[PDB]
């Protein structure tokens, strides 16, 4: 069994613990209780491989932006979500992405564009203007709901198959 | 240079590391031991985030700490003096200027604010995940509330807002799949006639559905509070581990009642009936990786009455002589390939939890409590987190949920059996084993012939599912 | 090659029962252990100059899983029965767990050995006497051990082997 040490970054509020909290316990999360810190650990088989995902569930908070060196160094990934109805985090995206390359010294971290909230109707970020960023990172893009569960599956596991092959 | 502290005469987390106070296994450090004081710095340490360690330390702290104990510790690590005003900062005061306080900005930014939100970090997950000691202590829980409820200054706000919250939940206190859970199945027991439910006569892909999701529902409900300490062991142990007390009585209620299905079957034919359809249930538990469920049936066929009933297995097919071979050879070795099973299915599953129920218990006993180093007494942490790494494992198989649909009746029907009746342990297995003896006696003894007992078919309706529109 | 003998730990939960294995198996001079690690219970010993492997089942912990008893049994050749001498109760239970072996392994001569643990500093409740008589009775050694000192531990071990052996 391969471990992999995943991080979850973005803005606050943007669903990071959502997004976590459903694929540890197929539980979605209607409260919203800001993060300092919180780790998971799920045993999978992904593509007839098992492995055992470590995932880190970050703080979006800007009052906790000074302490992210740390957890950025041992991450072996790094899902970078936004929420497709808030701009600002959005904008927010390329802060993390910079902050990622410059701690761990290397422009080919393994990573995925997440956006989220995607079942709700009123979006203010399109999917063109994400896709296009993720391109110009080389990293795929998948828009997931926390509540629904759509795409979630997909966003943890690409990142997965990323670090695999890295 | 690194940031100047305050005195450690003020402030006790302060003092310097040393062999008298803190080892350290041989990319953070690993704690091997060290003084409470050390090991909370450590906890909320500035330069970086442990989380495994925050659940390590909550799930174990009580074996080296006090809970009234922890909380003044935490509340002490908290409140961290600033440091006065440099020379630079004196000599711009006297000009009339403001000060840069740069040193003064470093220190809060890089020591007083991690510390701080580590230190509600702490709080926060005792809260959420170990409330048991609130629950116990109320005027503990009234201490938490005080504290939190006046941590004052906008940096911490959020989270002492979000904290006092999720307290006052607590004390006061839905699934989703990526698939719809099967259709029920039915054989010849139907949908509301309680009454005729039997081992043979519920379908049995239907019995192994719905005794996964009861051992699943029980193996999820046992905190590490009924284990840590060895408590499932000790004179007060049914008031500290009802829940996994109640999961092990499920588990040994249902072997027996297995046995007692087979011995209570004097014709031939039928007892061999009953065992194969025994061994389909337990072909299904494999593919639920419901391993509870397995090892229930195999300690079923491996007891002293069922064991011996030579002309009954001489009957199973060999293909279902191979696959109860085949869940017996999970526990050989000191279950060698259980164990290796166990860490390469896809769960859900449901683990079987003795095993882990020794390694705890051995892991407390053959280690000690302290280190001595130096003549100071150092709190042994590496046995905390040998403990902590068995009860995280069993949380991480707690998580994920089965996608099966509870049936009420067959739920019922398995939560109220009770083959012992009002019969003690030892009177009940002799009885099973004396019915053993009867209808297949020991050699030279003759075997006889029994009357049938079942007056509906016997043919089992297999255990692959079936899906109509 | 080298002879393994199997043998099996049985007696009441919650009164040291398992520190019998750990003492033994341990790093002797180190009180350390992780019972995890891969063949924690094998141990290669030399009794009466010839060498064999100890395979030590313990289960300890398990006590309230009742009806795994008899499949944990029939893996022994060979069985310490402990109780603990400031527990009565675990005495008292002793007749049923050699009756429990008896039905298992269908034999009434199957190697055991009766071991006495002295678990903490409470006061002995169950005197030598007591245990010796009823050793005597079923024709089996009797054994004291300390939980803390190793005491007995090697002797406990070593005579259920030579039981064994001259089965
Ligand atoms: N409709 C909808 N709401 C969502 C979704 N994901 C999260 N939310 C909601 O958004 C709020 C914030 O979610 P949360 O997971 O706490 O966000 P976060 O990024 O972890 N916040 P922080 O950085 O402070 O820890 C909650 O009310 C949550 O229910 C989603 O996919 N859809
Ligand atoms: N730290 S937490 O509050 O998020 C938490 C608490 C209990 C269990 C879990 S876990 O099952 O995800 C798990 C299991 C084993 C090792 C790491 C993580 C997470
Ligand atoms: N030890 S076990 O759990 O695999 C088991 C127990 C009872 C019966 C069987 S058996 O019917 O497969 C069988 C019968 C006779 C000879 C070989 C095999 C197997
Ligand atoms: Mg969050
Ligand atoms: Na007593």
């Amino acid at each position: 069994m391969t471990e992999y040490k995943l991080v979850v970054v973005g803005a606050g509020g943007v669903g990071k613990s959502a997004l976590t909290i459903q694929l540890i316990q197929n539980h979605f999360v209607d409260e919203y209780d800001p993060t300092i810190e919180d780790s998971y650990r799920k045993q999978v088989v992904i593509d007839g491989e098992t492995c055992l995902l470590d995932i880190l569930d970050t703080a979006g908070q800007e009052e906790a932006s000074a302490m992210r060196d740390q957890y950025m160094r041992t991450g072996e990934g790094f899902l970078c979500v936004f929420a497709i109805n808030n701009t600002k985090s959005f904008e927010d995206i390329h802060q993390y992405r910079e902050q990622i390359k410059r701690v761990k010294d290397s422009d080919d971290v393994p990573m995925v564009l997440v956006g989220n909230k995607c079942d709700l109707a009123a979006r203010t970020v399109e999917s063109r203007q994400a896709q296009d960023l993720a391109r110009s990172y080389g990293i795929p893009y998948i828009e997931t709901s926390a509540k629904t569960r759509q795409g979630v599956e997909d966003a943890f596991y690409t990142l997965v198959r990323e670090i695999r092959q890295h | 240079g690194q940031m100047r502290l305050p005195s450690a005469d003020v402030y006790r987390f302060a003092e310097p590391d040393s062999e008298e106070n803190i080892i350290f296994e041989e990319g953070i450090p690993i704690i091997k031991a060290g003084t409470v004081i050390k090991l909370i710095e450590r906890l909320t340490y500035h330069m970086y985030a442990d989380p495994n360690f925050v659940r390590t330390f909550l799930t174990t702290y009580r074996s080296f700490c006090k809970p009234q104990e922890l909380l003044s510790l935490i509340i002490e690590r908290f409140e961290i003096p600033e440091p006065e005003p440099t020379e630079a900062d004196r000599i711009a005061i006297e000009n009339g200027d403001q000060p840069l306080s740069a040193e003064l900005k470093r220190f809060r930014k890089e020591y007083i604010q991690p510390v701080q939100l580590r230190v509600l970090n702490v709080c926060r997950h005792w809260v959420e995940h170990h409330f048991y000691d609130f629950e116990r202590d109320a005027y503990l829980l009234q201490r938490m509330e005080e504290f939190i409820g006046t941590v004052r200054g906008k940096a911490m706000k959020k989270w002492v807002e979000s904290i006092t919250k999720i307290i006052q939940r607590k004390k006061i206190a839905n699934i989703t799949f990526q698939s719809s859970p099967p259709t029920v199945e039915w054989h010849i027991s139907r949908p509301g006639h309680i009454e005729t439910f039997d081992l043979l006569t519920l379908h049995p892909i239907e019995i192994a559905r719905q005794l996964t999701l009861l051992e699943s529902d029980l193996y999820r409900a046992v905190q590490p509070s009924e284990l840590v300490g060895s408590v499932w062991t000790k004179e007060d142990k049914e008031i500290n581990s009802p829940n996994l007390l109640k999961m092990i009585r499920h588990t040994t209620n249902l072997t027996l009642w297995f046995e007692k299905c087979i011995v209570e079957t004097e014709n031939l034919e039928e007892r061999v009936a009953v065992v194969s359809r025994i061994i389909e249930i337990l072909q299904v538990f494999q593919e639920l990786n419901n391993f509870n469920g397995v090892l229930e049936v195999v300690s079923a066929m491996n007891s002293s009455p069922v064991y011996r009933l030579d002309h009954t297995f001489e009957q199973i097919p060999s293909r279902q002589k191979k696959i109860l071979e085949e869940a017996h050879e999970l526990s050989e070795d000191h279950y060698k390939k259980y164990l290796a099973k166990l860490r390469s299915i896809n769960p859900p599953c449901v683990p079987f939890f003795g095993i882990y129920l020794t390694n705890i218990l051995k892991t407390e006993e053959g280690n000690p409590e302290v280190l001595k180093r130096h003549g100071k007494e150092l709190i042994n942490f590496s046995k905390r987190r040998k403990v902590a790494e068995i009860t995280g494992e069993i949380q991480q198989y707690q998580n994920q949920p089965y996608c099966l649909r509870v049936e009420s009746d067959i739920k019922r029907f398995f939560e109220n059996l009770n083959p012992m009746g009002n019969s003690m342990e030892k009177e009940f297995t002799d009885y099973l084993f004396n019915k053993s003896l009867e209808i297949e006696p020991r050699n030279p003894k003759p075997l006889p012939r029994f009357p049938k007992k079942y007056s509906y078919p016997l043919k089992s309706p297999g255990v692959r599912p079936s899906n109509p529109r």
